[PDB]
């Protein structure tokens, strides 16, 4: 564990990579709505219960 | 989503934050599939060599 | 259009994001396997007839 060290560019790879994937603003899938609308309620449940 | 469909910006039903967490699920589930397949690939030989 | 010019690191930038996006080999959707069946049999059917 101590001698382990990960590979330096994948930081640099991945901040490109989502920030792509982050920059579309469309949702083409119903089914895509319905999955982020249950996942909002979920999150939204636990910060409720806090 | 009806009314998403058709682009009804005047429509005072703007669901801003249910799009905002929807691209934060696609980012996520994109994320931990690159993750898996460099931690399949990546750190494996990493790791027999420091074994 | 002769004055147009393309970005140059678009090229770069989208060599990893396909490299990395054709690397997986796991097909965790049914219907994602029923589509790339129908999406052969027409590249199939269309060479086919040629």
């Amino acid at each position: 564990i101590k001698r382990h060290k990960w590979n330096d560019f994948a930081e640099d790879s991945l901040r490109v990579i989502q920030h792509n994937a982050l920059e579309d603003r469309s949702i083409s899938d119903k089914q895509q709505w319905d999955a982020a609308i249950y996942f909002m309620e979920e999150a939204l449940q636990a910060r409720l219960k806090d | 989503f009806y009314y998403y469909q058709r682009h009804f910006v005047d429509s005072e039903l703007e669901c801003n934050d249910v799009v905002l967490f929807w691209r934060i699920q696609r980012m996520l589930a994109i994320t931990a599939n690159t993750l898996r397949q460099q931690l399949t690939n990546t750190e494996v030989r990493r790791l027999e060599k420091n074994v």
